[PDB]
């Protein structure tokens, strides 16, 4: 159907520049207005800026007026968001969405506004380097519990799967916690019966794209 | 519901010396004295003034936990009405004492080979201590009838002698960690109560 | 610029009728919008300009648009419906959202099963000791965990993460991570984590030695 796929956000120190890409597909793009709104980790939504149907009407929000500019290439069906003078506070996942109700913006009222279709978590990390995790076992001792310990990894987007992801029943992947050292900390656990603690072998597959690290760690009892 | 922080009393990694014995006031909590006497770890356990059975049933207005360290031979002086170097210059238990004294051996945690001389004890004083009187004075005491202007000399000594705690000593001279629970009962509502009262 | 209000933190059994009222700020707003945001996914426009839901929604939702105050009605609550619900105004261009409403479907009370984990010897080579305590498949999330090292509470040494409510069994799951070093791990001997949950009479203490 219609999909506002995004790519272009990453990790960049404060003070620099980085432009975002929102890609339009399906519907006519030069006919609809486009918005940019962001959501911090654990917080709620926050409006950023907007652009008309290329009618030269930006109307950015505060704290970004002069720091962000909205650009669209309606012949390319692609919408962008040039960032610059990175306030470190701007660490958030940005969503671009359509609009057909605005007043001085897009000509004529067509459809609703803010059919989100968003993605592309944008993190404005401090100078601290992008660090890979250190996976540790959470071996059991005697349903029986069994997990792995993802510790000391600065970029947040880490994933985990147990034994080639064919074991997906009884698995609990937890959100990360921010340690005092500026690094995250995650744990992923699976509860299995004691009758399979000696028969089937359990391995956690931790994957971390920003650090380019993947560690297959066994979990053996004490 | 919040229990009394007894775990912050016995297991504490660092204990003070006896001349400077530490005190942690215990109030507004729930006593669980069953943890104390349901254990074979405590060497000397002598309750003074209190029942040997009503331990978990009582209710005192306040409780004082006096914890310090002495060697193996000096625990006999942690008792109401005693005479001795600790029982005269470091820790004086009144004759009407109403509480339980807990002692256990710690020759492995407070001793080390080569020496662990951090612990001290008051060796000299020109008067016996009064009950609960903490004395940490650091003046050069005079023994004989010949004055001392602070010079560490023949009869002028520093009043705090170090404890030599090595694993290869006699039992009498090994570190025993002591906790003295003092049950204060004043004309006031009680704050430290048991679980079965 | 408005500060849109909303009563969050809802809890209702499966198949009920709940409502959220977003009352606007100064300069009465016309035609708010209603979105839903399930965890890990981008929001989705549920309702149009104060009414007239879109195509695709299961038609269990509604709302009424009258000047300053608004309402968001959900009939026939669903197990696959736990999310966060926002209200957005658009009549002055600085669009401001609501507070969001976390939704928890009321299920039969679940007692927690608690498992403890010592730090791995591999981690001890890094000079750190991370002890982990698990709470898994309990529906009432208002549970507490207190680490008792040698029966002494350790304040400011633990962080716990609570999973989103499950879809099949509708039970929560949290995990606290007590963090120490090799030095203060080597002077203590017993590590435990006491547990108190709405479906527990007496506290649950899972302990281990080193
Ligand atoms: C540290 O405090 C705890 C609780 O007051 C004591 O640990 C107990 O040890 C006994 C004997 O092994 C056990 O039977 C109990 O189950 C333990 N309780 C707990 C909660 O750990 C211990 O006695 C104290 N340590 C010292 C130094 O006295």
């Amino acid at each position: 159907e219609v999909q506002l796929v995004e790519s272009g956000g990453g990790v960049v120190q404060p003070g620099r520049s980085l432009r975002l890409s929102c890609a339009a597909s399906g519907f006519t793009f030069s006919s609809y207005a486009m918005h940019w709104v962001r959501q911090a980790p654990g917080k709620g939504l926050e409006w950023v800026a907007v652009l008309s149907y290329d009618g030269s009407n930006k109307y950015n929000a505060d704290s970004v007026k002069g720091r962000f500019t909205i650009s669209r290439d309606n012949s390319k069906n692609t919408l962008y968001l040039q960032m610059n003078s990175l306030r470190v506070e701007d660490t958030a996942m940005y969503y671009c969405a359509r609009d057909g109700v605005s007043v001085t913006m897009v000509r004529g009222v067509i459809g609703p506004l803010c059919d989100y279709w968003g993605q592309g978590t944008l993190v404005t990390v401090s100078s601290a380097s992008t660090k890979g995790p250190s996976v540790f076992p959470l071996a059991p001792s005697s349903t029986a519990a069994l997990g792995c310990l993802v510790k000391d990894y600065f970029p947040e987007p880490v994933t985990v799967s147990w034994n080639s992801g064919a074991l997906t029943s009884g698995v609990h992947t937890f959100p990360a916690v921010l340690q005092s050292s500026g690094l995250y900390s995650l744990s992923s656990v699976v509860t299995v019966p004691s009758s399979s603690l000696g028969t089937q072998t359990y391995i956690c597959n931790v994957n971390h794209k920003p650090s380019n690290t993947k560690v297959d760690k066994r979990v053996e009892p004490k | 519901t919040n229990l009394c922080p007894f775990g912050e009393v016995f297991n504490a990694t660092r204990f003070a010396s006896v001349y400077a014995w530490n005190r942690k006031r215990i109030s507004n909590c729930v006593a669980d004295y069953s943890v104390l006497y349901n254990s074979a770890s405590f060497s000397t356990f002598k309750c003074y003034g209190v029942s040997p059975t009503k331990l978990n049933d009582l209710c005192f207005t306040n409780v004082y936990a006096d914890s310090f360290v002495i060697r193996g031979d000096e625990v006999r002086q942690i008792a109401p009405g005693q005479t001795g170097k600790i029982a005269d210059y470091n820790y004086k238990l009144p004759d009407d004492f109403t509480g339980c004294v807990i002692a256990w051996n710690s020759n492995n945690l407070d001793s080390k080979v080569g020496g662990n001389y951090n612990y001290l004890y008051r060796l000299f004083r020109k008067s016996n201590l009064k009950p609960f009187e903490r004395d940490i004075s650091t003046e050069i005491y005079q023994a004989g009838s010949t004055p001392c202007n602070g010079v560490e000399g023949f009869n002028c000594y520093f009043p705090l002698q170090s404890y030599g705690f090595q694993p290869t000593n006699g039992v009498g001279y090994q570190p025993y960690r002591v906790v003295v629970l003092s049950f204060e009962l004043l004309h006031a509502p009680a704050t430290v109560c048991g679980p079965g009262s | 610029i408005q500060m849109t209000q909303s009563p969050s933190s809802l809890s209702a059994s499966v198949g009920d009728r709940v409502t959220i009222t977003c009352q606007t700020s100064q300069d009465i707003s016309n035609y708010l919008n209603w979105y839903q945001q399930k965890p890990g996914k981008a929001p989705k426009l549920l309702i149009y300009d104060a009414s007239n839901l879109e195509t695709g929604v299961p038609s269990r939702f509604s709302g009424s648009g009258s000047g300053t105050d608004f309402t968001f009605t959900i009939s026939s609550l669903q197990p696959e419906d736990i999310a966060t619900y926002y209200c957005q105004q658009y009549d002055n261009l600085p669009l401001t959202f609501g507070g969001g409403t976390k939704v928890d479907i009321k299920r039969t009370v679940a007692a927690p099963s608690v498992f403890i984990f010592p730090p791995s010897d591999e981690q001890l080579k890094s000079g750190t000791a991370s002890v982990v305590c698990l709470l898994n498949n309990f529906y009432p999330r208002e549970a507490k965990v207190q680490w008792k090292v040698d029966n002494a509470l350790q304040s400011g040494n633990s962080q716990e993460s609570v999973t989103e409510q499950d879809s099949k069994d509708s039970t929560y799951s949290l995990s606290s991570t007590l963090t120490l070093s090799k030095a203060d791990y080597e002077k203590h001997k017993v590590y435990a984590c006491e547990v108190t949950h709405q479906g527990l009479s007496s506290p649950v203490t899972k302990s281990f030695n080193r």
